[PDB]
């Protein structure tokens, strides 16, 4: 994501700092948003979402 | 306690302790909390440093062994 950073980096050059091929650094990301999607961690975040 | 029918979800344990849990499928804390520290150690797989860490969880929200629920859930 593009946090304290003018980008929106991608994900070859994402794996390009970690030297993953992009499927790794994929999974990094996934399981980085799998863990925030945990209640506990997350309530506050949820009461950002707006509906 | 409603927070002792809250999953292993919000535990927050490895992938190692769910793959015990889904094992042995106890649901809600208050009903694993029942459970002692030799009968965990019964499980398959699952050794010191699994009930090391299963005992950091409970004393994370207050839980621990020996606390038998009744009525539960």
């Amino acid at each position: 994501f593009g946090i304290d950073m003018n980008t929106d980096y991608t994900l070859e050059e994402v794996g390009k700092q970690f030297d993953v091929t992009r499927e790794r650094i994929r999974q990094i990301e996934a399981k980085a948003l799998r863990k925030l999607r945990h209640p506990s961690r997350s309530e506050v975040l949820r009461s950002f979402l707006d509906d | 306690d409603p927070i002792l029918l809250r999953p292993v979800d919000d535990l927050e344990l490895t992938v190692r302790s769910a793959n015990c849990l889904k094992a042995e499928a106890i649901h809600y804390i208050g009903d694993l909390v029942q459970r002692t520290e030799v009968e965990l150690l019964k499980t398959p797989n699952l050794g010191k440093k699994s009930l090391t860490e299963i005992k950091d969880v409970l004393a994370s929200r207050g839980l621990s062994l020996g606390m038998r629920l009744e009525n539960w859930p």
